[PDB]
């Protein structure tokens, strides 16, 4: 309890000692990131349905 | 005065963080990505449906080869499946009926599951024998095994209802790192691509961002009205997201030390199961007590699609790693693989 | 089809924990059951080398008990004190005590040789017996076997086809007796039918259900000397008792032809009667109605207590009410208010062996039919003994016949016994009269319905059923019991060679939480299927498959008991508000069924609901 109310206030301390970047360049950095990758998604970036496992692919290992 | 200096303490802590995040908070991630173009309406379907589950489904994990997975069920099984053909590689009866959760190890010679028992146990894939047995029970948890994931063949880290997460050391068997902090169950934990931190969301409501090899809760993020129930990061390992009871899913910085985004709908009432992103980021998939997974654009908060094709909860689902294909799993009993 | 098959090994299963549930698989009980030690010295004798000398040496003490005379005893006392005896010393853990040896020598050195001499022994082969071998015993196939065994027993269901009638042998009051054979194991024995239309009919059903009582409080410890019962059932129409099988008539018809008998032909029916009065005594059941016509005789001469249905349990309160035949009955039964015991049927014997030599009772002078008059006699005249009467007998008749009970043979504190070391039986061997050794002195020679059954009159009987287990074991332990355990060995060795041929599939029940399983059918469309209960679930598969179909514990709402038919099932009703409904094979395993099912759906559905990612949510 009173040792269980200095490990809170110790951990807060903790949380509050980080120093932090703009939520601006946060999202930024996201934003890039899914830019870079965009090509590389199945999912948003269709593959040819022969290399596709689940649509027309014949030949595997 | 001492419980009472420290609690007017405890605030004044908790304040200057408000404060901080506060301080940060500039523009919104909606805001940032208003430009850019929408992901237009992702239509997935059906491309298998996997049957042999006799019971609810409650856990799924793609294998790295994004080809074979594991399923966890109320039937008392472990199921590995071939994606590509339907057929079982192996089905695996476990001693305890009651698992929960299941993962396969990076390398693929291993799986791991348990549930009320309380007991991770590790599953030997291919041995000297050709057969499959139990290589490991990891005791010590005093709470339900909620999930767990593998680092490599050697460690594992678990998350209970006890309300700690651990890392451990399978061939001694022993806790090698302890994570106490969060006050409730804890239900799902996701590591980061480069296995040095990973986070955990409980039934506190919070998610902890943990220092593996330190051992130590170093961010705490709230926002969440209900039970945490899913979490996974963001594939650069800056953010991570959440599922919730509260029908929400979340997106959470780890740098601005703060929530970025939500994503709900007032028609969606029900509560989330799984969350995973597809390989860019760009797509969060969530899955839902009503039967549902939706397909979320993260960037920008649209809902983008629906995957609907289950009979009764969608309960897990995962992305593979060439993210080529969406798994989900569900109460009804079968997997499906989506795209 | 009209033999017994034993349920397959499987049943162990669900008669362990069936059997474990009332505490009946341990030592004593099983041992202590005739089909339960002929297999336990099975595994004794063949399959633990360790234990058989033990059983051996068990065994010879047996013989011993039963040597009829002390010359045949001092013989066999040092004969048993040689050959297994230093095999027993020398053999290390095998010593017997000091304390138990020096007992026995400190008879036998005093050449002391009553039957009880080797009883320390016995002590201690059961202290030896009760421990690891037992627990090895419990983990053997001959405890399976007792299980498929038991499983048999606890599933009796009569009706007249499982018997085959030959001949009728007594007009009696409610209905006939008859002569017949068990199709089972054709064991020889009477059936007594009452009409449930008759007894309805004489307002008779009080009667009835007396004798089928006392039949049940008397039928046990195998009595030479009463007619007793192994099974009660009942038809629609009619009740059922299975008893001892007596050819001969009755006393009563042979005093009849024969005229009356000497004192040493009326010894010899004293004697037997006066065992089968010990045997309900020491059980606190008093008779009442003692006579001629209710002894009867087997093929030998031999006697035997018959009608049941006047007696009374005296163990908690004492009867008081006139009951019983005129000419018999003692003054305190006369007497209105007056309570008694035992006492009344040593009064009873005195007037019926009065009868056997004089031809009339006692108190009945000169062929009178005032039961007023008789009674009268009885609490108020001194019995006039002949002359000719010898002074044993008159010791005897005025013993039994002492108008006080405090007074009288029999009734002073000691029983039986007192009325056996009278100087009248003097002569006789009570060991050898229990043996049925001394020769019969008669050797018998060759030879309206307007009236309705209604709901309520039914409801009187369903209790009625009944199987005195020793008598059913020990009636399929000297016919069939052999025979039919070999030949379901040779059942079982077969089918595990037919699923090697398949390349057997590894008992599923294994290496899980499995809690139970056998076989029931689902659902007419009755679907035998096998299942096993997990704690969280029921599966089912048909045959050469894994169960490819469940129910899980959280659908179960409840699971209630219901008839459908005639036979009897198991209702679940579950969550969408479907029937499920299960069959068993046996009242055991209805029992059991019932039990572990709703253990497994309570328990779960308490885990459940504080599993938050198990329970269901606000959808
Ligand atoms: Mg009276």
């Amino acid at each position: 309890s009173i040792a269980q109310a200095r490990k809170l206030v110790e951990q807060l301390k903790m949380e509050a000692n980080i120093d932090r970047i703009k939520v601006s360049k946060a999202a930024a950095d996201l934003m890039a990131y899914c830019e870079a990758h965009a090509k590389e998604d199945p999912l948003l970036t269709p593959v040819p349905a022969s290399e596709n496992p689940f649509r027309e692919k014949k030949f595997f290992c | 005065s001492e419980l009472d200096q420290l609690r007017q303490e405890a605030e004044q802590l908790k304040n200057q963080i408000r404060d901080a995040r506060k301080a940060c908070a500039d523009a919104t991630l909606s805001q940032i990505t208003n430009n850019i173009d929408p992901v237009g309406r992702i239509q997935m379907r059906t491309r298998r449906t996997l049957r042999g589950h006799l019971a609810k489904i409650y856990a799924m994990h793609w294998g790295t080869d994004s080809r074979l997975l594991v399923s966890a069920s109320q039937d008392g099984k472990l199921i590995i499946w071939d994606s590509y053909t339907t057929n079982k590689v192996h089905a695996i009866p476990l001693r305890s009926s009651w698992v929960m959760t299941c993962a396969y190890a990076p390398s693929g010679n291993y799986v791991a599951c348990g549930g009320l028992d309380n007991i991770c146990s590790i599953y030997n894939l291919k041995t000297r024998e050709g057969n499959v047995r139990v290589s490991r029970e990891l005791a010590g948890h005093t709470g339900y095994l909620s999930c767990c994931r593998f680092l490599d063949d050697n460690q594992i880290v678990t998350s209970s209802g006890d309300t700690t997460c651990a890392l451990w050391d399978i061939e001694t068997g022993q806790q090698t790192t302890t994570f106490t902090g969060h006050t409730g169950d804890v239900m799902s934990l996701s590591l980061a691509p480069d296995t040095r931190l990973f986070v955990s969301g409980a039934c506190d409501a919070s998610a902890k961002l943990w220092d593996v090899r330190e051992g130590m809760c170093r961010q705490t993020f709230t926002g969440h009205e209900s039970d945490i129930n899913a979490i996974c990061f963001f594939p650069n390992g800056n953010a991570f997201a959440t599922g919730s009871d509260d029908a929400t899913c979340r997106l959470f910085d780890l740098r601005a030390d703060q929530e970025l985004m939500t994503y709900s709908h007032d028609n969606i009432i029900c509560g989330i199961t799984s969350v995973s992103f597809s390989k860019s980021g760009r797509l969060l998939l969530a899955g839902y007590d009503d039967f549902n997974c939706n397909v979320w654009d993260a960037l920008k908060a649209d809902r983008a699609g629906v995957l609907a094709g289950h009979d009764n909860r969608v309960s897990c689902l995962g992305v593979t790693d060439d993210g080529m294909a969406v798994a989900t799993g569900s109460w009804d009993s079968f997997l499906k693989i989506w795209n | 089809s009209k033999k017994i098959l034993l349920p397959e090994p499987s049943i162990r299963s669900v008669m362990q924990k069936y059997l474990e549930d009332r505490g009946e698989v341990t030592f004593e009980k099983i041992f202590s059951q005739k089909l339960g030690y002929l297999l336990f010295r099975d595994f004794c004798l063949n399959h633990l080398e360790e234990a058989r000398p033990l059983v051996e040496f068990y065994e010879e003490i047996k013989k011993y008990e039963k040597l009829e005379t002390e010359e045949e005893r001092v013989a066999r006392s040092r004969e048993i004190f040689d050959s297994y005896i230093m095999k027993e010393l020398l053999a290390c853990s095998h010593p017997f005590s000091k304390s138990a040896t020096e007992h026995v020598q400190g008879h036998l050195g005093k050449k002391q040789v009553p039957p009880d001499l080797f009883q320390p022994y016995i002590e201690e082969i059961c202290q030896n017996l009760r421990g690891d071998v037992f627990q090895k015993f419990i983990e053997s196939d001959k405890f399976t076997r007792f299980c498929q065994w038991k499983n048999v027993e606890l599933n009796i269901h009569l009706t007249m086809n499982d018997f085959s009638v030959h001949r009728i042998i007594g007009r009696g009051g409610f209905g006939e007796v008859y002569g017949c054979r068990k199709a089972d194991t054709g064991k020889m024995y009477a059936m007594k039918c009452l009409d449930k239309k008759r007894i309805k009919m004489k307002q008779g059903e009080t009667l009835a259900l007396n004798e089928r009582i006392m039949l049940s409080l008397v039928s046990t410890g195998d009595c030479p000397f009463i007619v007793c019962m192994s099974y009660a059932f009942h038809t629609p129409d009619k009740l059922s008792f299975i008893l001892d099988l007596m050819n001969g008539g009755d006393l009563h018809y042979h005093l009849s032809q024969h005229g009356v008998f000497s004192e040493a032909d009326m010894r010899f029916y004293a004697a037997e009667i006066i065992l089968g009065l010990e045997h309900m005594h020491n059980r606190f059941v008093v008779y009442r109605d003692l006579k001629p016509a209710n002894i009867l005789l087997d093929e030998h001469g031999h006697v035997r207590i018959s009608d049941l249905g006047l007696a009374c349990d005296f163990s908690k309160k004492k009867p008081h009410a006139s009951v019983g035949t005129h000419g018999y009955m003692a003054p305190e039964v006369l007497q209105k208010g007056v309570a008694y015991d035992s006492s009344a049927d040593w009064f009873s014997l005195g007037c019926m062996l009065f009868k056997l030599l004089r031809g009339h009772s006692p108190f009945r002078q000169h062929k009178t039919k005032d039961k007023h008059e008789i009674d009268r006699m009885t609490l108020t005249m001194a019995v006039e003994l002949p002359d000719s009467f010898s002074p044993e007998l008159r010791s005897l008749l005025e013993g039994l016949l002492q108008r006080d009970v405090n007074r009288r043979l029999g009734c002073l504190g000691r029983g039986a016994q007192e009325v056996k070391e009278s100087p009248f039986f003097r002569s006789l061997d009570w060991q050898m009269v229990f043996l049925q050794k001394y020769p019969p002195p008669l050797i018998p020679p060759r030879g309206t319905k307007g009236i309705k059954l209604l709901d309520s009159d039914q409801e009187l009987y369903r209790n009625f059923p009944l199987t005195i287990s020793e008598r059913w074991q020990q009636e399929v332990a000297e016919t069939v019991f052999d025979t039919i355990n070999a030949e379901t060995d040779r059942l079982e060795a077969r089918k595990k060679a037919k699923n090697k041929q398949l390349g057997h599939e590894e008992d599923y029940a294994l290496g899980k939480d499995c809690i139970m399983h056998g076989y029931m059918s689902k659902m007419t469309q009755w679907q035998r299927r096998y299942f096993y209960l997990f704690p969280n679930r029921l599966e089912w598969r048909g045959e050469g498959e894994a169960p490819q179909s469940l129910l899980t514990m959280e659908e179960i709402q409840s699971v209630e008991e219901t008839q459908i038919k005639e036979r009897k099932c198991l209702l679940l009703k579950i969550r969408g508000g479907k029937q499920f409904i299960l069959q068993c094979d046996s009242d055991p395993e209805l029992v059991q069924w019932k039990k572990e099912l709703r253990d497994a759906y309570r328990e779960a559905q308490q885990l459940v609901q504080r599993v938050p990612k198990m329970k269901n949510k606000p959808r």
